[PDB]
């Protein structure tokens, strides 16, 4: 299988530099080049440019040029790029895929670098408690909080990643404060609330926050 | 330096239904064009390289044609799964993409579940106080959600989302969340999230009663 596997979201203030990791599947950097593509949060698609591991030689596009460096490591497996003079609308999800030169057959999962000056924060996680007021014909609604945090983005999955049937992980509202707030829900048997265990795994990567949150009836 | 230009900007359409997307290049570009899948929150996943080669594991329901300017991909018979943003981009030139084009599905009505959560003993205790309203699995996307506290229509105090739309029912579902202080909170007795929905021939109100 070919899997490309990038490092975590990341803040970071104006003027600074950022460096995304990407570490790629085995036979990927003996056969493929790797492109970097970033996305603007609700804008499009934007090819910075590409490095071929055979060689090392690299190629960027106009608008990067000079701000861009691109490296990979052989040894590792491992695709790099670093952008330098992080200015606001440097704020994207970055993707790193693999580059045949003629089209990206496999794209990483994104890392999402927010430049700005404000502080870092972590978010609270809460239950939302199974009840009577939660239930409808046999089915019962669960959730967590995610409460007060910045940057974004907060991930969560449900027992490991073992529970997505039915699970619902709201995008993100951005409070007064300028910190933001999330919901993950998710409905389940109202049978067995007795006998299985719903834990919301809540990832802010930013501000190393990494809650796993048991919630009870 | 080329271009490229996606028409229309989003498309409704019912399951079943033939969808056709167009990509136009500012020049020439052979047949170097590929069309790509973007759910939310996810990386692109390509679908058809070369303007019209169909990538392996991709349903035959998608296809690509075209050469030189004008490009289409094509959606034959329109599926749940195939909610997505798509995208064209062009190989001649240093990669260009297209600016997308939302597809959407269009479904029968459905009334949303509605469930409330008073805020947990741990929050309480932080001194605050979020009571979250959740409406499940209602089509289409436009609900109206009323905070009433002690009767008292609420204002100023309250966030919302929407989900994008479900990969296998179509639906969407939403998540309001009210918030004040613990102080606020325990000078009130009743809780209640007011929904208007077009499955619904009257507001449904989901309330509790503090304690």
């Amino acid at each position: 299988q070919v899997q490309l596997v990038q490092s975590g979201a990341e803040v970071k203030k104006p003027g600074s530099s950022v460096k995304v990791s990407c570490k790629a599947s085995g036979g990927t950097f003996s056969s493929y080049a790797i492109s970097w593509v970033r996305q603007a949060p609700g804008q499009g698609l934007e090819w910075m440019g590409s490095i071929i591991p055979w060689f090392g030689t690299t190629n960027y596009a106009q608008k990067f040029q000079g701000r861009v460096t691109i490296t990979a490591d052989e040894s590792t497996s491992t695709a790099y790029m670093e952008l330098s003079s992080l200015r606001s609308e440097d704020t994207a999800v970055y993707y790193c895929a693999r580059d045949s030169e003629y089209y990206f057959d496999h794209w990483g999962q994104g890392t999402l670098v927010t430049v700005s000056s404000a502080s870092t924060k972590g978010p609270s996680v809460f239950p939302l408690a199974p009840s009577s007021k939660s239930t409808s014909g046999g089915t019962a609604a669960l959730g967590c909080l995610v409460k007060d945090y910045f940057p974004e983005p907060v991930t969560v999955s449900w027992n490991s990643g073992a529970l997505t049937s039915g699970v619902h992980t709201f995008p993100a509202v951005l409070q007064s404060s300028g910190l933001y707030s999330l919901s993950s829900v998710v409905t389940v048997p109202s049978s067995s609330l007795g006998t299985q265990t719903y834990i919301c795994n809540v990832n802010h990567k930013p501000s190393n926050t990494k809650v796993d949150k048991k919630v009870e009836p | 330096d080329i271009q490229m230009t996606q028409s229309p900007s989003s498309v409704s359409a019912s399951v079943g239904d033939r969808v056709t997307i167009t990509c136009r290049a500012s020049q020439g570009i052979s047949n170097w064009l590929n069309w790509y899948q973007q759910k939310p929150g996810k990386a692109p996943k390509l679908l058809i390289y070369a303007a019209s080669s169909l990538q392996s594991g991709v349903p035959s329901r998608f296809s690509g044609s075209g050469s030189g300017t004008d490009f289409t991909l094509t959606i034959s018979s329109l599926q749940p799964e195939d909610f997505a943003t798509y995208y064209c981009q062009q190989y001649s030139d240093d990669p260009t993409f297209g600016q997308g084009t939302k597809v959407e599905i269009k479904r029968t009505v459905a009334a949303p579940s509605v469930f409330i959560f008073p805020p947990s003993d741990e929050q309480l205790k932080s001194g605050t106080a979020s009571v979250v309203c959740l409406l499940n699995n209602f089509y289409p996307r436009e609900a109206k959600v009323q905070w009433k506290v002690d009767n008292a229509l609420q204002s100023g105090n309250s966030q919302e989302s929407v989900t994008e739309q479900d990969s296998k029912d179509s639906t969407y579902s939403l998540s309001s969340t009210l918030t004040l202080s613990k102080a606020d909170y325990e000078k009130h007795k009743v809780y209640a999230c007011e929904v208007t929905h077009q499955g619904l021939s009257s507001p449904v109100t989901k309330s509790f009663n503090r304690g």
